[PDB]
Order: structure tokens, then sequence, then C-alpha cells
């Protein structure tokens, strides 16, 4: 069996959900979403923010708790074939993390630039912001934490210790979410011009750099793949 | 749509827009709508806002639903940032061409280099038609007419696709062979020196030479075509001509100003001294995009936005005609739902509880006088 | 010699020099030459140049071939930086004393704190004699006359040579023994503790004590001699007195201005309104150190530099006398080889294609009027 169709679902769920989110923000961007003090803004974007925050907290708790509770206690008695299957599942988790990272840190971040570059921002919770920081970021944080936990709890290579590159790849992009405080503080106070290259934005950049730890993470996963079932063929 | 969130005192004391007019309220695609009016730069410019040494006359709108055909300060076109003087009154004119159908809230705004957006009154303008009918023709000094909607789009797409294809070809050339794990094992276990061998080096040399040669040839071709080019035209424009307004014949001294918390009314006591030779009457109080009118004295006919217009929102304790030379003190109340809708009541949250505004005084013959008032605004709770 | 490289529009709209005069064209060593004139700070000061809050009246020259004896703005000496006001006209006077023989291109220039050099017209001045004959005497408040060419030179040489000799003595004392490789081997192989032993420590203590004592004694001696000293005198000088020019009786409105690319001519259409009570005629157009003259109206007699002077470079379509109260529109062409020699045609490369200049209008009796014009400058290619 080895690599199964969980990868198709991993791609499709993010693609479909974010396409629907884009449709929603295209429909309610203007017209209930321009005026932050209008009653329709509360029903179409503040309610969205509340619901998405509650659902993200619940989903993160449930997913992480399930992954930690179903952790493999007897990692020693794991056959190489099962280890290969678990390595493929972890690679599917990493693919989902990469897809979510794309959707969060490229699509909704830059689309955000457009939003701000076109309208006068009315609040810290613009309909679009709600989408980026309160969805395009918690979703990829949840996916990254889940992938890290799966590696630690199913892969003997990633067990017996916390991998530094994986921890950086998982936590650095997470630090972008608390960095939103610097974004707000340095939008309203510091810097009144809508410039995407203003220093109030270097907190997003610095912690975006930590995603480069995916390189060490991926060579670690390559070594984990090539533990018992490394071949032969490769180097033979 | 971006105001009602800015600080009430900052909206009150930055820039006062008046004599605003709109040529049309409903337009077709490609039809032009003109916005005219005057703005006065308040003398008590807040220290937190940089002085309007570098300011841009902008339009508040949800993206290019209109295109700014022209914009004027004084009588001269202002496509760049301009320098404004504190205390001066300028007249402006913005010409917009409809591009996208719908109902749009169009604001005239002034962006200041170190203070952010100063949004004036916004008016709903209806656009009907189809976006596909929109044209933005322009004639260059080289004698060709192009449509700015799609000019150079094909060339941009072609060049970007070409370079993306070159990069993808490089990556795929290296990706035909196995990529990650066997190459990693070969590099780790002993010297590799086997995964990069001729003609890989020849292919890379070809890629490098072709890239440099194609860049040079494309630049030369883009220089032979379009032989006449100019850099981007930028730079703040000085010498904006302000309006030479006559000195007002009305002097007003604000003796305290209060507003109820909570409430929708603002109360102030004014000592009005009438100079000149005509009986005056208080007709309007404009504070921040909100016009409180005394309907018995003046009526608005310029189609001011209804949510910003208080037809009878200005009540004067004694608004009888003020004979020349006579001085009297009256209690003026400006009350309207706009005071709470546009969050002018939220000056209680502000770190500077001072207001500014314009009082419009009208005589019998109809000629009007504009006087500016500013004073601390004291909340009242009991 | 540093202009013709600066941006054409920046040379056009910073500072306009006019009424320039030179006392002499050829001088001897120690002889004085005086440069006089007026400069007007343009109202449309470019935003890329900091406002002339801190400005210095300098001389453009290849090193001290002259010494600046005196310099005045208004009527007062300006050895320090000064504050200038935008839109004001100031008169200046620089006194130069010849120091080095040769043919020198002397410019009057204004350095602005945050904008760099603004170079005015330059004139060739011949210096004859020998540099050895140059003297720069000055009398101090302590009652001694010194020559600034060689004053303190001996003392400076002596002290520098003394301290250099002390350092060389230290180095040579340590360099008598073998230096690099045996000492390195001794330090590496085992503890060294043998290459620095008494009386080396005694010699170092002597060097340190002698250095401190000599510094203290020299400072005390240099305080007993020259007991009266003052710090360097610095600081921007405010309150420069501008010229109180009468309000011009001529108003000019520029209706478009064009220049051919390539070409040596600039064309503009002006609407001239003559107020006052005398028939006026356009005699000069000054744009950037270049004077385009209508020879039928005015002739230059102040010895203006020939390469900057267009004697008949100004052609007016109808330069008949303009009766008072009369308004007419004429086509004015300023054409000369200077327009290309001084790269005023390179405004096509500039990111701000706007020009500024001065128009000089002369009546029958000879009294002149100065009016300032500024407008966009549109290139024409076909
Ligand atoms: C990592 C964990 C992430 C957790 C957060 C998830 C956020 C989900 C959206 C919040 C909506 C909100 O809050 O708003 C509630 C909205 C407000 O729209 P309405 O006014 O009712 O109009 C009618 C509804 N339309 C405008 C959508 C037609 O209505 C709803 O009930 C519909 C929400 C549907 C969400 C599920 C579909 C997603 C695409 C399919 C692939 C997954
Ligand atoms: C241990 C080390 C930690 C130190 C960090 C503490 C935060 C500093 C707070 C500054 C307050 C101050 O000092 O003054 C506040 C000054 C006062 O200026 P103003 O006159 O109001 O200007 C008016 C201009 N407005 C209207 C736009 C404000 O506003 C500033 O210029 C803010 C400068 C930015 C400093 C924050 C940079 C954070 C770096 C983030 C990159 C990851
Ligand atoms: C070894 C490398 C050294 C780095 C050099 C840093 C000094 C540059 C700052 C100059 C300030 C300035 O002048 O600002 C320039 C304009 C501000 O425009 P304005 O508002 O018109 O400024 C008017 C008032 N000024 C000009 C006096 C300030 O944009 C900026 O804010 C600077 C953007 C910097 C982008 C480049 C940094 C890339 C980030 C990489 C790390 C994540
Ligand atoms: C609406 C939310 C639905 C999330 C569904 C989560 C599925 C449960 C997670 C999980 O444990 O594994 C699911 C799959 C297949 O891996 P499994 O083998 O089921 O995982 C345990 C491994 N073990 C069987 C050897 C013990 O592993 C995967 O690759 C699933 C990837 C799912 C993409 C991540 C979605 C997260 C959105 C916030
Ligand atoms: C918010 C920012 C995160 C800060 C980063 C700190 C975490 C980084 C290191 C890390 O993840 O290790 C914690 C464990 C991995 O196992 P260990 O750290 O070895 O310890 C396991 C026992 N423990 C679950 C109680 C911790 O991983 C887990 O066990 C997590 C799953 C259990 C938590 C589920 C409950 C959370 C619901 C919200
Ligand atoms: C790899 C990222 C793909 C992002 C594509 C996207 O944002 O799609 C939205 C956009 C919306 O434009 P349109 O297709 O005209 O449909 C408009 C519907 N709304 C306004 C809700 C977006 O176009 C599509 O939906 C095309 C489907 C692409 C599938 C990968
Ligand atoms: C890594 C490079 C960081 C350079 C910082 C920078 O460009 O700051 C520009 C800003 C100059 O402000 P300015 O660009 O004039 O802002 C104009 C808009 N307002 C006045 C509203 C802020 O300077 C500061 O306020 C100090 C920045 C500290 C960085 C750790
Ligand atoms: C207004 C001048 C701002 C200068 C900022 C310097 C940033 C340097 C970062 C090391
Ligand atoms: C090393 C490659 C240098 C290429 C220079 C090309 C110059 C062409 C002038 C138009
Ligand atoms: C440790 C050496 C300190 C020297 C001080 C000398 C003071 C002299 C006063 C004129
Ligand atoms: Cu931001
Ligand atoms: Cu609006
Ligand atoms: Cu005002
Ligand atoms: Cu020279
Ligand atoms: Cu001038």
């Amino acid at each position: 069996l080895l690599d199964k169709k969980w990868l198709t679902f991993a791609l499709a769920i993010y693609t479909v959900f974010y396409l629907w989110v884009r449709w929603y923000e295209g429909v309610y961007g203007w017209s209930a979403g321009l005026d932050s003090f209008a009653p329709e803004f509360e029903t179409y974007w503040m309610n969205f923010l509340y619901t998405e925050i509650v659902l993200e907290i619940v989903t993160a708790s449930i997913l992480w708790g399930y992954l930690w509770k179903t952790r493999d206690r007897n990692l020693a008695a794991l056959t190489p074939r099962e280890e290969l299957r678990r390595n493929f599942t972890h690679l599917v988790w990493l693919v989902a993390y990469a897809w979510a990272i794309y959707w969060g840190a490229s699509y909704f971040t830059e689309q955000d630039g457009t939003w701000h570059q076109t309208i006068v921002r009315d609040t810290d919770f613009t309909p679009s912001h709600i989408i980026e920081f309160y969805l395009s970021y918690p979703i990829y944080i949840i996916t990254g934490f889940a992938a890290f936990i799966y590696a630690k709890t199913r892969l003997p290579f990633f067990a017996k210790g916390i991998s530094l590159p994986y921890l950086v790849l998982v936590v650095g992009p997470f630090m972008i979410l608390p960095n939103v405080g610097l974004n707000e503080w340095g939008h309203t106070f510091w810097f009144m011009e809508e410039l995407f290259v203003a220093p109030l934005h270097y907190g997003f950049v610095i912690f975006g750099w930590l995603a480069l730890a995916v390189m060490g993470t991926l060579t670690q996963t390559f070594y984990s793949f090539a533990q018992g079932g490394l071949g032969q063929s490769l180097c033979e | 749509h971006g105001e009602k969130s800015q600080a009430a005192f900052m909206r009150m004391r930055t820039i006062h827009w008046y004599d605003l007019s709109w040529s049309k309220e409903k337009v077709k695609i490609n039809e032009t709508v003109e916005i005219k009016g005057k703005f006065h730069v308040f003398e008590g410019w807040p220290e937190t806002v940089d002085e309007p040494d570098v300011a841009f006359l902008n339009v508040g709108m949800p993206g290019p639903v209109f295109i700014r055909k022209e914009s004027y300060i004084g009588g001269q076109l202002v496509p760049r940032s301009v320098r404004l003087e504190i205390g001066k009154t300028y007249d402006f004119r913005v010409v917009l061409k409809a591009r996208r159908p719908g109902d749009w809230h169009v604001h005239t705004m002034m962006n200041v280099q170190g203070g952010g957006p100063i949004i004036g009154p916004g008016k709903w303008i209806t656009v009907e038609g189809s976006m596909s009918e929109f044209r933005n023709p322009v004639t260059t000094l080289t004698g060709q007419t192009v449509d700015l909607e799609n000019y150079n789009e094909g060339n941009t797409y072609f060049w970007h696709a070409f370079w993306f294809a070159i990069g993808v070809a490089w990556i795929g050339y290296w990706s035909r062979r196995p990529i990650f794990i066997p190459r990693l094992l070969m590099v780790d276990a002993g010297r590799a020196d086997e995964l990069v061998s001729a003609t890989d080096r020849k292919v890379a040399m070809g890629f490098l030479a072709a890239t440099i040669l194609i860049v040079v040839m494309a630049m030369s071709s883009a220089n032979s075509k379009y032989p006449i080019t100019i850099p981007l035209q930028a730079g703040t424009m000085r010498g904006m001509k302000p309006l030479e307004l006559p000195a007002p014949t009305v002097s007003v001294k604000v003796e305290d100003a209060t507003y109820r918390v909570p409430g929708r009314a603002m109360r102030m006591k004014l000592t009005i001294t009438n100079h000149g030779n005509s009986p005056i009457r208080l007709g309007e109080f404009y504070t921040a995009s909100v016009r409180f009118l005394d309907s018995d004295v003046y009526k608005d006919t310029t189609g001011y936005p209804e949510d910003l217009l208080a037809e009878d929102g200005l009540s004067v304790s004694d608004n009888s005609p003020l004979a020349p030379g006579e001085t009297r003190t009256v209690d003026v109340t400006a009350s309207d739902a706009a005071w709470e809708v546009y969050r002018l009541s939220d000056i209680i949250y502000d770190p500077d509880s001072r207001f500014a505004g314009l009082l419009f005084f009208f005589d019998a013959t109809g000629n009007r006088q504009v006087v500016q008032i500013d004073a601390p605004l004291i909340p009242s709770f009991m």
C-alpha cells in the first residue's frame, strides 16, 4: 500500500476551503465589509472572526490531543515496512503543511497588501485581515504542529528528542501570529502610510525566514525514510 | 468609509471641507463626474500630524471603480504631491470617469506625508453599464493612441511566460534524473563527483550564455522600438495658489463648549460681534464633515449627503438678525443622529478634547461669511 | 566647472543669479577682485533639496588659487553658514585676493545643507605673477601680525617630527634584537618569559613617564605662551537682510513651453499683461546661468561670460512696445548653442520636466522689470 490517497484529501481540503473563503471575501469585501462600524460588518465579518477563532481552538485541541494520545508506545517493535508507511504519512503531513504555508504566507498575505493598498483600513479586524491572520495563519500553525507531533509520536528517527530544524520550522512561522501585535501597534501609532516595506513589517519577515528550517527538517525526513528500507538500489 | 474610526478631535481639526458640489449623482460607463469644493487647513494642526508640507489630493473609493482623469488645487493640475500652508483655504476640482458599475461611496480626501488620510465627506454615486465598455485612451508625444486598460499587457505576459519557461526548463532538465534521496546518499557516502558531469556543465554554460545574450538582445530591441522614453515623473509641487478670501466681518468667541455623555448633541456658548454693515444670522455649523443647519436661516441645495446633513440640527437660543456693531452671547446646540453615527461623541476617548469647526453667517441679501471656531470640548455626565 | 552635469531642472529651479558683475578680469598676485550680484531663491524649491535653512556662500574654483578675503550677503560679512528664505532676493559681494598664477574659472556658488552645490555663472579670471609673492597678513587681538601662509608651520613640523622620532626610537629599541621568527618560536615552544626582561621594563616605564611628562609640560608651555585663546567660531547666522524689491508691474502667464529633441532652442508662449504707465519690451530670458538676449531691446555691458551669453538668442514673435493696460500673447524662442553645451537639453533625462527662469522687461527710459516664470517643459520629437 505505502503512500495512500490521504495526500489527495490533504491538497483538496485546503484548496476547496480557501477557494470558498476567497469567494466569500469577494462577495462580502465591499458591501458589508468596508465600514467596520456598520451593523452588517458585525454579521458578516465579526461573526466570521468569532466562529473561526472558536473552531480553530477546538480543532487544534482535538487534533493535537488525538495525535498525542494515540502516540506509539512500543516504537522499538516497529517493522521497516510499517516505518516506511509512517514515513509516507508524515510526508503527507509535511505536504499539507507546505500547502497551508503557501495559502497563509503568500496568497492571503499579498492579497492583503492589495486590500490595504486600495481601501482606508478602518480597524484591526478588516474583513480580509480576519482571513489572513485569523485563518491563513492559525490553520497552517495547526497543520505544522500536527505534522511535528506525528513525526515525534510515530517516527523513531524523530522520537528520542526534539529536532531543532523541525522545531524552528514549526514555531517560527507560528511567531508570525503574535507578531500581528507589532503590525497593529506600528500601523496605528508608528508609520501612518500604507507601505508594505515599512520596518513595522520586519517581524513578519524575520519569522518567515525560520521556514527555511524546512531544509534541515527534510534532510531529517530523508534519513528517517532511509533507515531500514533505504533500498537497496539507492547506493547499489 | 475609512472615517468614523479616526479620532474625533483629529477629524475636527485637520481640514474643513465646504462648498462641496458634485456634477452628477448617477453616471454611465465612460461618463465623467466632477467633484468641486474648498478645503481650509486648520491653524491648530495637531502636533501628532506632520505639517502638510507634502500632501496629495486623493479620492476615497473602493479601488478603481472610477479613474482619476484630472485633479486640481487652485486651478492647476496636481498629479503629484503638493505643499499646503496651514491656515490657507484652497479650492479643488477632481474629474472622475466611471469604470465599474455599482453604487460607490466617493470621498474627496487629502493624504498628508506624516499624518495619514484626511477623509472628507463621501457621496453615493451610482454607475451603470458594463466594465467591458470602459476605455481609457491616451495619446503619446510619439503620435500613437493606446488604451491604458490593456496597453503592454501582451508584452508583459509574453516576457514573464518566457522567463518562467526558461527557469522551468532548467529545473526540469535537472529533475529528469532522481532528485533527493539517491543524490543525498551519493553526496554523503564518499565523494559524489558523478551526478554533475558533462554534458551537464555544457548545458549550464549554454543556459548562462543564452540568458545573458537574450537579456542584451531584448534590451537592444526594446531600445530600437520605443526609442523615446522618459523616467517616471515625480516630485512634490510647490506654489499652490490659495484662495484670497476677504477678511470676515464676524468675530466669534467660544465661551465653553459641552456635550452630553451619552448623547447626540453638542452645546456651546458663543459671543458674536457683527462688524460691517448688514444684519447677520447664524445659518450653519460644520465640525467634521457634518453640517448642522438652521433651517430658518439657510437651506442646502448642493445635494449634500443626507447622513452628513442636519437640516434643522442647529438650534440657536436667539437667532434674530444681529445688527452691525452689536455684540450678543447665545447658546448654540448642534444635535443630530450623525453626532453618534460618525462617532463624534467618541471624543471622550481622545487624548485631546478640543474641537474645531466653521460657522456660516448669512445676511438678508444672502451673502455669507465663514468664521472658524475652536475651543476645548468638555463632556458632561450628570 | 562642476555644473553641466547636474540635472537641468534642478539648475533651473534652485537659485537665479542676475546683476552679476566682476571688478576685474585680469589681476596680479596679491591684487583683489570683487564679485557682486543678486540671487533669488526660487519659490518652487525642489523637494529633493532641503530648504536653504543652512546655506553657505562659497566660491567655485580649483583650490585656493584665490583666497576669500570677504563675503557678504546683504551688507554684512558671512564667514559662517547663513539662513535663506525661499522666494527672497539677496545681494551678495565676494572679495577675492589672487594667490596662484594662471587662468581660473571662478564661480559664485551657494552650498545648501541638504541639497549640495548650486553653482552660479563662472567667469575666466587671469592671474599673473608668482605664488612666492603672495602674502596673507592678519593682525590678532593680541597685537601681533602674522602671515597665514606660513604661521605655525615650523611649530607643527617640529612637534610632529618630535613625536614621530619618539615612536621610531621605541620601535628601533625593540628592533635591535631579532624580531619575528626567533621570537615566535620562543613564544610557541614553551613559556617565553625571556624576551622581555629588565631593563626592558625600565625602558618602557621611562618611555611612559617621559611621554606623560612631556605632554603635560608642552601643554603648560603652550598655555604660558599664547595665554589668550578662543574656540573655533561656528554657527549658522540668522537674520540675513533680503532686498526689498518693488512689486513688478508686469504679469506673465506661461501657456505651454516646448523644446525640440534634439535641438538647441526652447519655445514658450507667454501672455504678458503690462501694468503701470510705461511701454515695456521683453529684453532677456535667464533660465540657468544662460542669458538669452533680444539685442534690439537690451545689450549686455557687464562682461557676462560669452559662452553663457546669447546676444540675439531671444526671439519674440511680436516684441513691439507693450502699452500699459494692454495684454498680448507672443511666442518666445530662446535659442543658442549654450542650451546644448550646458546640457539644458538633457531635461529629457530628468524625472521632473519643469523649468523656471527670469524675464527682464525694459521700457523706453531704460528702467527694467524682473518677472519670474515657471511651467512644465514638454519635449517635442516630431
Ligand atoms: C484549522 C481550523 C479552522 C476553523 C475555522 C473555519 C472557518 C469556517 C468559515 C466561518 C464562517 C463564519 O464564521 O460565518 C458564518 C457564515 C456567514 O454567512 P451568512 O450570512 O450565514 O450567509 C450564508 C452563507 N454563505 C455566505 C457562505 C453562502 O454562514 C455560514 O454558516 C456558512 C459557513 C460555511 C463554512 C464551511 C464551508 C467551507 C468550504 C468547504 C471546504 C471545507
Ligand atoms: C530591550 C529592547 C526593547 C525595545 C523595544 C521597545 C519598543 C520601542 C517603543 C518606542 C517608543 C518610543 O521610544 O517613542 C515613541 C516615538 C515617539 O515619536 P512621535 O513624536 O510620537 O512621532 C510621531 C509619529 N507617529 C505619529 C507615527 C507615531 O514613536 C516612534 O518613533 C516609534 C518608533 C518605532 C519603535 C518600535 C520599533 C520596534 C521594532 C520592531 C522590529 C521587530
Ligand atoms: C547593511 C544594511 C544596512 C541597512 C540600511 C538601513 C537604513 C535604511 C533606512 C532608511 C530610512 C529612510 O530614510 O526611509 C526611506 C523610506 C521612507 O520614506 P519617507 O517616509 O518619504 O521618508 C522621509 C523621511 N526620511 C527619508 C528621512 C526617513 O522608506 C523606508 O522607510 C526605508 C525602507 C527600507 C527598506 C530596505 C531594508 C530591507 C529590509 C531587510 C531586512 C528585513
Ligand atoms: C477538518 C479536519 C480534518 C483533519 C483530519 C485529520 C486526520 C487524522 C490525523 C491522523 O492521525 O492521520 C490521518 C492521515 C493518515 O494517517 P494515520 O495512519 O491515520 O495516522 C496515525 C498513524 N498510525 C495509523 C500508524 C497510527 O494522515 C494525514 O495525512 C491526514 C492529513 C490531513 C490534512 C490536515 C488537515 C488539518 C486541517 C486543520
Ligand atoms: C504554543 C506554542 C508551543 C510552544 C512550543 C513547546 C513545545 C515544543 C516541544 C514539544 O512539542 O514537546 C511536547 C510534546 C512532545 O513530547 P515531550 O516534550 O517529550 O513530552 C511529552 C509529555 N507532554 C505531552 C506532557 C509534553 O508534544 C505534545 O505532547 C503536544 C501534544 C499534547 C498537547 C495537547 C493539548 C493541547 C490542547 C490545546
Ligand atoms: C494555486 C492558487 C489558486 C487560486 C485561484 C483563485 O483564487 O481562484 C479564485 C478565482 C475567482 O474568479 P472566478 O474563477 O471568475 O470565480 C469568481 C468567484 N469568486 C468571486 C467567489 C472568487 O478563480 C477561480 O476560482 C478559478 C479556479 C481555480 C482553481 C485552482
Ligand atoms: C533594518 C532597517 C530599519 C530602518 C528603519 C526605518 O526605515 O525607519 C524609518 C523611520 C523614519 O520615519 P518615516 O519613514 O519618516 O515615517 C513617516 C511616517 N510616520 C511619521 C507616520 C512614521 O525611522 C524611525 O522612526 C526609526 C526606525 C527604527 C528601526 C528599528
Ligand atoms: C529618521 C532616521 C531613521 C534612521 C533609521 C536607521 C535604521 C538603522 C538600523 C540599524
Ligand atoms: C560580460 C557581459 C557584458 C555585456 C555587456 C553588453 C554591452 C552592450 C551595450 C549595448
Ligand atoms: C596620572 C597623570 C595625571 C596628570 C595630571 C596633570 C594635571 C596638571 C594640571 C595642569
Ligand atoms: Cu502591515
Ligand atoms: Cu465611504
Ligand atoms: Cu478650517
Ligand atoms: Cu568652471
Ligand atoms: Cu528665482
